[PDB]
């Protein structure tokens, strides 16, 4: 103003994950594409934000990092997520490192994870050819095999556009209605 | 058959 | 007396048009009971382990203000972290 509560950001980032790989054009060319629809579609309720800093490092010796991403820099980048929530506009990390929800498992982010899952990895792989394919391939394997109630939040495994923007806009429709009740008053 | 028309989707998607 | 209670109820309201002040993600369960003793009966909110609050203010010890981040849920008391505690010691020793 043991623990029973944890501090998380007052509205739950939303991540987008899959189909594969970030850093790659299917999956940043996939998840682009959503990103311009959630632009536009919440237009004045939302922050789009780019984190390149690697957040699955957030939680005598003291603790270092050994990459580029130093505690400090990602310790930075979080207090810029909890900020940027505090007045209940919706929140989505462009968030370069993460291509797993594992991956922010142990942080307070308590983010939303968007899986942007395709259903057949023979599509995948047909996708990737239509442009480092085993990376690709085992990246989406991993997701697939993920519990899907307890690791997402969100699963998008329509195969038009249109269908996954919906069904995306409705949950973030339904979050914003239980974040917002009328009593309180790639990118 | 259902195969072909996911990889249409997706790529109407990537296009997009 | 009982305008305990009417100050309670007063607060709560006042706290309506606040602003969230944190929130935070449970690591326990909270399956409230008359004999927890909150500050207005019948406003305690319950939660379940990996549920989300929003916090708006310090009643007392025992008692913090908010809502679970739920479609047609509404403000009340959320156990303090020493009222959880305190809730589950009393537990062990009546169980022993
Ligand atoms: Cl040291």
């Amino acid at each position: 103003f043991t623990p029973p509560y944890d501090v998380v950001p007052s509205m739950r980032p939303v991540v987008l994950v899959g189909p594969s790989l970030k850093g790659y054009e299917v999956t940043d060319m996939m998840q682009k594409a959503l990103f311009d629809f959630l632009k536009h579609r919440f237009e004045g309720r939302i922050s789009i934000t780019r984190v390149t800093a690697d957040i699955s490092l957030a939680k005598a010796i003291i603790e270092r990092s050994n990459t580029r991403s130093s505690l400090a820099e990602v310790q930075s980048e979080i207090e810029r997520i909890f900020e940027l929530a505090r007045t209940l506009q919706l929140v989505v990390l462009d968030a370069d490192t993460i291509n797993h929800p594992a991956q922010l498992s142990k942080t307070s982010l308590a983010p939303i994870i968007v899986y942007v899952k395709i259903s057949s990895p023979k599509v995948l792989q047909r996708l990737i050819k239509s442009r480092h394919l085993n990376v690709q391939m085992v990246a989406a394997d991993k997701l697939a095999q993920c519990p899907p109630q307890e690791s997402f939040d969100v699963i998008l495994d329509e195969n038009q556009l249109e269908d996954a923007c919906e069904h995306l806009a409705d949950y973030l429709e339904a979050y914003w209605k239980a974040t917002h009740p009328p009593s309180s008053n790639r990118t | 058959q259902q195969l072909e028309e996911d990889l249409k989707g997706y790529l109407d998607w990537i296009t997009q | 007396r009982r305008e305990a209670e009417r100050q309670a109820q007063a607060q709560l309201e006042k706290a309506k048009t606040k602003p969230v002040a944190f929130a935070v993600r449970t690591n326990v369960r909270y399956s409230a009971a008359q004999e927890d003793d909150v500050p207005v009966p019948g406003m305690a909110i319950s939660f379940e382990a990996k549920d989300f609050l929003h916090v708006k203010e310090k009643f007392n010890n025992d008692w913090w203000i908010g809502r679970l981040v739920k479609e047609g849920c509404e403000i009340g008391f959320i156990p303090s972290p020493v009222k959880l505690e305190n809730m589950r010691l009393q537990h062990e020793q009546r169980a022993k």
